[PDB]
């Protein structure tokens, strides 16, 4: 009975430290895969977003 | 919240099951995904293939027979945002190995007890290897060719190397129960190989490092890396021996003494053109051709000999009796006063210092041998040859051990240092001025095993184990259950 502290809770964290970590914007190729095209296609997603 | 995206890599796991990889659709899906805000930073992004290698690892648990459907599909995921994604002149490596470190970690997340299974993330490693193999086939051809393929051409080498150091993260050392599993992704088919044949031995530096990390690790579930071990350094025997030739000296060192047979395969190993003349048969290497050329070697033994590096070179060049004194005082000042060992092998003779002064001499040696005529080189009063024989008579019995020892290691294919080193044992063996039956039984026991293990048994051994009776000058040693060899050849 391990409060909070523990080998897979330290590791979750490393995991999430290591995501802060250099934040940068991810840049798809946009020159690239003949665009236009992609708003035909469906949404093909079931996000929502918060 | 981490529902959401566990429903995202639903989506990703269905649509490529029962649909062909290669169309363009998937690349179109990857387009969708930074539409959302999923994707839209990189701290969402590692979150995502973080979430998405756990889900894999469940989905593999609760699985009666090979269930890799969802686990392949992340694999080609990592690679298909690896080219798809327009990179940053410095971002591409942050990317690749920034996916890595979450691999791992969820890895050890895992292996932190919380029904561990070494498999998936094997299976993981390996389609991403398959995949990028694809890739690079042909100086990356089947891309666009729209020199984006120029950035990954210079990625290429910086890959492996850096997929090298995750995989070193989770040697045997560290993980005992991956051991097996380890080695097996070592010796892949897509790694191995190709990185030895990358160009000019770039990737060899991070090959070495594995591979230590295989030897330290030999120094029970040790069976099974041994077993693995052998196979790799064959492997490497027939289809790059030039790594076994050249990186010998920071291999030796790091490769615990009581393994003969693996020792001999290193140093049987022979350049892959090259064929060589029967050495159990009978004189004058001066009609060989081969033996004249020098012996390539990847890591200069003059960096780990540190400050002698100006007493030996000076004493090289003249053999200032003075100047032996305080060679000898810092080898006695490194084995007792600092440099003190633990338990066995305590004060310990530097096997890697004395090894490095026996290969820096031969080197040096053998530099002296292609200018200037060559005449001098071989000589009982040449300056290359009186240290090596001064260093014995002056040092320890423990310190003179380690000296033959270096010595036979050298003798190896038919090369400059072999027929050198052959010299030396030769001339010493039948050298007066000692004071004699102590040195004969060190240079006999050193020599002596390297032959008694089963083959191949090294060239240079051989011819050495072979003259030495057509010299006449056998048994008559009185030192020699010795005399049970004597019968078997």
């Amino acid at each position: 009975y391990d409060a909070l502290g523990n080998a897979v809770d330290f590791l979750d964290a490393r995991l999430h430290s290591l995501s802060n970590y250099q934040k940068r914007p991810i840049s798809i190729k946009s020159n690239i895969i003949d665009e236009e095209t992609y708003k035909k296609y469906p949404s093909l997603f079931s996000w929502d977003k918060i | 919240r981490t529902e959401k995206f566990y429903l995202v890599f639903t989506e990703w796991v269905k649509l490529l099951q029962r649909v062909e990889n290669n169309d363009v659709i998937t690349t179109v899906f990857i387009k969708q995904l930074v539409e959302k805000g999923v994707i839209s930073d990189t701290d969402n992004l590692l979150t995502f293939v973080k979430s998405s290698l756990e889900l894999s690892v469940s989905s593999f648990k609760e699985s009666d027979p090979e269930v890799f459907i969802a686990i392949d599909a992340l694999g080609s995921l990592i690679i298909k945002l690896l080219i798809l994604q327009d990179f940053k002149d410095d971002t591409r490596r942050d990317y690749i190995n920034a996916i890595f470190s979450v691999i791992v970690l969820v890895f050890a997340k895992d292996h932190s007890q919380e029904t561990f299974n070494e498999r998936p993330y094997f299976r993981l490693f390996s389609n991403i290897l398959y995949e990028w193999a694809t890739i690079r086939t042909h100086n990356f051809v089947r891309i666009s060719d729209s020199s984006t393929r120029q950035e990954l051409i210079e990625f290429d080498s910086v890959f492996y190397n850096t997929f090298s150091g995750y995989l070193h993260a989770l040697q045997p050392f560290a993980f005992p129960g991956f051991s097996f599993a380890w080695v097996t992704l070592l010796s892949h088919r897509m790694l191995l190989p190709i990185m030895l044949r990358l160009p000019n031995k770039i990737g060899w530096e991070k090959l070495m490092l594995l591979i230590i990390d295989l030897f330290k690790f030999l120094d029970d579930a040790v069976s099974v890396v041994y077993k693995g071990t052998l196979r790799i350094i064959l492997g490497i025997s027939n289809d790059m021996p030039s790594f076994l030739i050249e990186n010998h000296y920071e291999l030796m060192n790091n490769l615990p003494p009581t393994y003969f047979q693996l020792k001999n395969v290193i140093l049987s190993a022979i350049p892959k053109n090259m064929t060589v003349p029967n050495p159990y048969d009978v004189l004058n290497m001066e009609d060989i051709p081969a033996c004249k050329e020098l012996p390539e070697v990847f890591f200069d033994p003059v960096i780990d000999l540190h400050s002698l590096k100006k007493p030996v070179d000076n004493y090289l060049r003249i053999p200032s009796n003075s100047l032996l004194r305080t060679i000898l005082s810092a080898i006695y000042k490194d084995t007792y006063d600092i440099k003190k060992g633990v338990g066995y092998d305590f004060l310990s003779v530097d096997s890697k210092l004395i090894r490095a002064i026996v290969l820096h001499v031969g080197i040096e040696a053998g530099i002296e041998y292609k200018r200037t005529s060559s005449n001098a080189v071989f000589n009982t009063k040449s300056s290359y040859y009186t240290l090596l024989f001064n260093l014995i008579q002056n040092g320890s019995i423990e310190m003179k051990y380690q000296i033959i020892l270096s010595i036979v290691e050298q003798l190896r294919y038919p090369n400059i240092h072999t027929y050198w080193f052959s010299f030396v044992l030769m001339n010493m063996f039948k050298s007066d001025e000692w004071n004699k039956l102590e040195v004969q039984e060190i240079i006999l026991r050193n020599f002596l095993k390297r032959i008694i293990v089963n083959k191949p048994h090294t060239w240079g051994v051989s011819v050495f184990f072979t003259q030495l009776i057509n010299n006449n000058d056998l048994l008559d040693l009185p030192f020699v259950e010795i005399k049970l060899i004597l019968q078997q050849l």
